[PDB]
């Protein structure tokens, strides 16, 4: 249970993001409901992972 | 292959086994394996192709884990896992069906499908569980240079084949020396016709040799003999070797005589029977040699010796016939046989979406052709979809 | 049905896996699954019926769970497992063989015995587990109104049946022209004989057809066809269609001509086969319309010239012949087959018992006479009988 | 034997599981049992093969245990099984293959190689867990007496045997009366036949009689029944009872009249069928009794009553025939048959490692001159090396 | 197989490296590798050869590591590495000896020796590294299913056979019209002989033609074609196709016309050259189709119209050759080839032995036996006799 | 050239000495010329085909350098490197291949390809090592 849930559990908390991509692209803020704009990325597609 | 097998085997078993009223014990680990399923899954774009009229499918995942803590599965629990269920196995049969359906010469082991070869990428290897079929078995054998046997139950090794050869003939087709034979599927049915009966040969024995040259090695194979062939027992009216004439053929059933079944590998023999009916196991072969000869009877009674003149007209032909049925046979390659469905599978597959011909297999998939011409191509394009076309029938 | 199913499932498996020296964690998810049967079970009467002779039977369930406190089995817990092990399977055995012996014509598809109506009830469905074989999964299928599929080798799908139609006769019997025809299991053989030879046929082409209607949709189907029919190439004395008087048959056989085999699924042609013998695939069909033509050959050697005159006496009818095998198939509905043992198990069971006759099948469970009229209750009470027999086969 | 088989099923649970990236929940239990046959196998050494050309192969286990610790297995995990694992299988081949060419008289159930006999030892029994092959599972219940049950498709109960038997003849072999019989295998073809047409006959009925007395009791075995035997419907030349002199048979084939085919058990009659043609159904015989009769046509055309004349020279003589195959049944006793590859692999291993005759079976393996003496010791070591066979044709 | 390859690499690499005088930065990381054979070896036991004549060695391993404190070799260094080694090489060469003198019909491509068997444990895989060899090369990627490529130099391709087919023909054997060749090895020498020279052909053309099925695909082949057949252009008394008879052939050579070669895959065209000789390449194929032209050269000087009469007689016979060299190829089975040593060592180590014959390899090793009936069996054991022929031909020559 | 040498020269080198169990100290030159390799190439896409028959492919690079063992490489280790490696071996493949096909009158000495052209930059000679051939 507690490893099945664990990416759920990590994923909400407030405190911690699960990564950063470095584009040196403009990419321009996404409209979420809970920031308003903000720089937030939905998944890792299109850049090497490090 | 391994992974398209493994999701096909993880939704045949979820069917199988996740049943209402069932304790959970029965079915953690397929429950875990399930959830990794979707896990590995969820996330991916997959597309199904468009060749022939197989319609372009899109196909998507981001389905929810199933539950793990109920003693028993209940209602509920069943209807939720039905609903992911349906769907994998929509795809799984799509992608199977997209497989099925394509042919390569370069490399025919290797996937055709974009689906599978997306599959192939080491991030679904998770997927990967018990690889338990014989079809799955020899792949997973085959690609680790294992040796590896199919079984086959009336093996289709042979091509349909009705001919004739006439080693003593005339324009007149009235004393013809020669054999008569069928090679169809499992079965060989040959017969030597002597019209004289063997009067002016060499002791009064006629020979007949027939030669089958299988296009690949057998194994451990049960095969019958059977001392006469019933096709080549009754009158015949039969073309001639360019259809110019129509020949008769009247047949008088003679025992064969000196018959030796040799079953050879590499122009070595084996296994040899003389004088050997029933049951009889050729261990290793790739040549079938039948030696028999129309002996003509020393004493006959009235009857017979009328049958048979000293010169001619010829009208009771001496004919000596024998039947070889393989029953059960063991095959490095993979092979059409009367129990299995893998290539009526992929036949109805190709038919069904008017399937092109592509540059490997004959139109239609025809057996005969595909047997005949059978190159290592064929043979990896074949196994391919034979190993497809069974994980399909784990589902559909 | 799931749930007697279940029974002997947990039962074969407890018979294969609780065995001396094994560890428990081989067993610990099928000592569950025994442990939950013995507590379900546990107090409950059931009384195994005296249909016929089948003796009455009354059933105590008062058994002690199996231990779960090892590391590696030993010959005490064996034995404590193997006395409830026996007492189970006589049970599955009795219920099974009182549930092959009935059938309704209202309900034939609901259990008709008292013990497996019983076992419907809610108190069971924990029992309920892996429905893992083919019987139980189509069974599960059916009750979900969801595609069924059953693979049959060599389907007995033709009602046994050797007749004849003459197209051209005469109180002599002596120009005679038509088909004769053995459809028997999962073989058709075809034989159009014409007594002139088509001498005064228009082109002298005389065609034949063979119209052969399958009482259930057959998909997925491997078959062989070849030229000629072996059991209408030798001279016979047949009866009259009355049977006031007996003609003569002699045969010589030509090939037929133009042979076009078509599979048709509500007389659509689903898959056309011309001049093609060796394999063939039919994908969904159920009628077999079989055309063949006997051709007079234009050019003749003496002897066949000689076999066939301008008029009569005929004394060499021109016979052109055609075999069709089903070698596998795949059907929506139970069939016998030569490979399974359920028809067989079913009659054994009502033979040995002397079980009346009853509403739905034919006197003996015979085979010809319940195939040639597959009626939906016959189906439904089959598809039981058949699912029943084969949970009993696997424990007994 | 038990022990031999788990060894063989524990590898091919692992070479079938221990895969790349699978979930190490699909394995534990697996681990546990691999992990429990290395600790057992450790520091014992074996010797298989002695006899014959099978080269003496000697055997030593040291092999560091699986893990447990991971989440999913990868390629190292993977590699140091499959080094383990095609150790066990190459050892457990050879075993097989020792036992496979070894015999007894007095103890042939019993194991006969070394390995086999340490095996069976005490301190190996821990090896042993699910037992769950047909072959393993008779072989337990064998052991316990309880009913065994093998089903055959298309049983060799038959040994081969082509005869005839004359009830009626004379040196010229003109006005014949009798039966000739091919029972090869699974199949039964009989025909009777009367030159004379039964003219002079008693009502102008000619009874003819064949009984077949199976070596082993079958049961539940479904049989198609056809009227005709082509196999004897066909111009032929046989020899004489002696061989001393050739006579000639040129049948015109009646249908047969009151088929009466009883199936018996103890001389009783267990199952019996009056003109009936198709599938049938003989639930428990040791003997079957095909009794037939040629009727002469109370009424003929001008054809049919010229083929019959009222006195000699009789050139067309009145056959009615009988063909009776057996599709499956079960047996209590191993059996050769078409679909299993046991004899096969028997004989083949045998004749690889030029394996001198011994004092239980013939020669090569012949099945006709096994099934025809098929005697206790004879049954014992049969079901040993057939048990062996089944257990190696899991991994090789 | 990887293992014994690495035994006998290190061991080559030593024998080439640890040398008097020579840097020990030169031979650290080969150090290191020899110690760790060292270190995996010793303990062990080995039995090597109970086959023919090939006698029942033994072998223990109880050896010191080489020392590593030395900035340069000295002499006594070298010596006691030679010493280690030279007890390795005759190890390793007992071991391939052993290996080349066994059979399977099963895993011919597993190793049948015991030593070898015990080499594929897991605790010898450390002694494993650089697989550079083409031998090893082609054997790791055969294992993982990899496409593999082997380059012959003069591949023999063709089993021997000398033969001759007659399509006009009567007893005397004086108008005859047919073809002969010699197919050898890598060469294709073949003749259309027309004893008439055409005189009454449509049009004073006969058409010869011969396929040859080669038993291996062959890929990026060099192959030389040249106009005439020497070995089929002088006067040659030769048996009849019963040896009831012999008849004579007394020709004279005419170049041959509109020479097309065919090089087909499966029997599809992939490369046609028409009427041109010398080097050509044929890409990808397993078979080849000779198709060459009689063509009757319509005028005549007196003497060549004397050669050809109009009628029998015939003592002239007009015939057309065509040689065919297969200079360098790729295989993606192994062959034996001019260049390499495979063959003959696995020869001569089963002759030097009195290896009795085997399932699997004709009856003492036979090229023609071999490549007329080259089975996959066959041929996996003959990639794993060749490779441990290569590894052994590292060492003992 | 020297650069589509050395590239497949590493590759070589890596499919021949990166084998399970083989000591670290084996390969450690050869692992730092592949990462190498690996830093140089990431990052740069790469066109290859567009005459005749031969398709248009693109490369892009972003993989992971090969890690370091204490003894050993293990069958993990020989995995992981061997993706890579087969993705650096059909892309020199392709290069090869895009270069054999092309000619040019002027300066026929030169690289004509464009990947090769790409491969001759300054950039690029650092993967370059020897050329032994
Ligand atoms: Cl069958
Ligand atoms: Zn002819
Ligand atoms: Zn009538
Ligand atoms: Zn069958
Ligand atoms: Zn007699
Ligand atoms: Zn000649």
């Amino acid at each position: 249970l507690i490893l099945m849930n664990m990416e759920q559990i990590e994923r909400a908390s407030d405190k911690i993001a699960q990564g950063v991509i470095i584009a040196y692209r403009d990419m321009q803020l996404e409209r979420d409901e809970m920031y308003g704009y903000v720089n937030i990325a939905r998944n890792l597609d299109g850049f090497q992972q490090i | 292959m391994d992974v398209l097998y493994s999701l096909s085997k993880t939704l045949k078993d979820a069917r199988d086994k996740i049943v209402e009223g069932t304790l959970y014990s029965n079915v953690s680990d397929l429950i875990q394996q399930f959830n990794q399923m979707i896990i590995t899954m969820n996330g991916n774009e997959f597309q199904t192709g468009g060749i022939g009229n197989l319609p372009i499918r899109n196909w998507n995942f981001d389905f929810g884990l199933l539950g793990t803590t109920l003693l028993n599965l209940d209602a509920n629990y069943v209807e939720t896992a039905r609903n992911t269920i349906d769907y994998f196995v929509d795809f799984v049969d799509n992608v199977c069906m997209d497989e099925m359906v394509r042919e390569s010469q370069r490399n025919g082991i290797a996937p055709q499908s974009d689906s599978l070869r997306k599959l192939s990428g080491i991030k679904f290897k998770r997927i990967n569980f018990d690889n338990s079929s014989e079809y799955i078995e020899n792949w997973n054998l085959q690609n680790r240079r294992q040796r590896t046997g199919f079984t086959f139950h009336k093996p289709n090794i042979f091509p349909y084949s009705a001919s004739f050869t006439l080693n003593r003939s005339q324009p007149a087709h009235d004393n013809l020396m020669g054999t008569m034979w069928l090679n169809a599927g499992s079965e060989i049915q040959v017969a030597g016709f002597d019209y004289s009966c063997a009067i002016n040969a060499p002791a009064n024995i006629q020979q007949f040799e027939h030669i089958v040259q299988l296009r690949r090695v057998l194994t451990t194979a049960t095969i019958t003999l059977l001392p006469d062939a019933e096709r080549f027992s009754f009158p015949r009216v039969i073309n001639s070797a360019d259809g110019a004439t129509t020949w008769y053929f009247n047949p008088v059933i003679l025992r064969p005589n000196n018959v030796e079944v040799e079953f050879l590998l590499n122009g070595q023999i084996i296994n040899t029977y003389q004088a050997r009916f029933g049951t009889i196991i050729a261990r290793n072969f790739d040549t079938i040699r039948l030696s028999f000869q129309l002996m003509r009877p020393p004493n006959m009674t009235p009857a017979v010796a009328a049958l048979f003149p000293n010169a001619q007209p010829f009208e009771h032909h001496a004919t000596v016939g024998l039947t070889l049925r393989i029953e059960s046979a063991v095959c490095e390659s993979v092979l059409a046989d009367a129990s299995k469905t893998m290539l009526a599978n992929v036949t109805s597959v190709r038919q069904e979406y008017a399937i092109p011909v592509g540059p490997v297999f004959p139109p239609g998939m025809n057996w005969t052709d595909l047997i005949t011409n059978y190159s290592p191509s064929r043979e990896d394009n074949l196994q391919r979809v034979f190993t497809v076309a069974s994980i399909r029938s784990m589902l559909v």
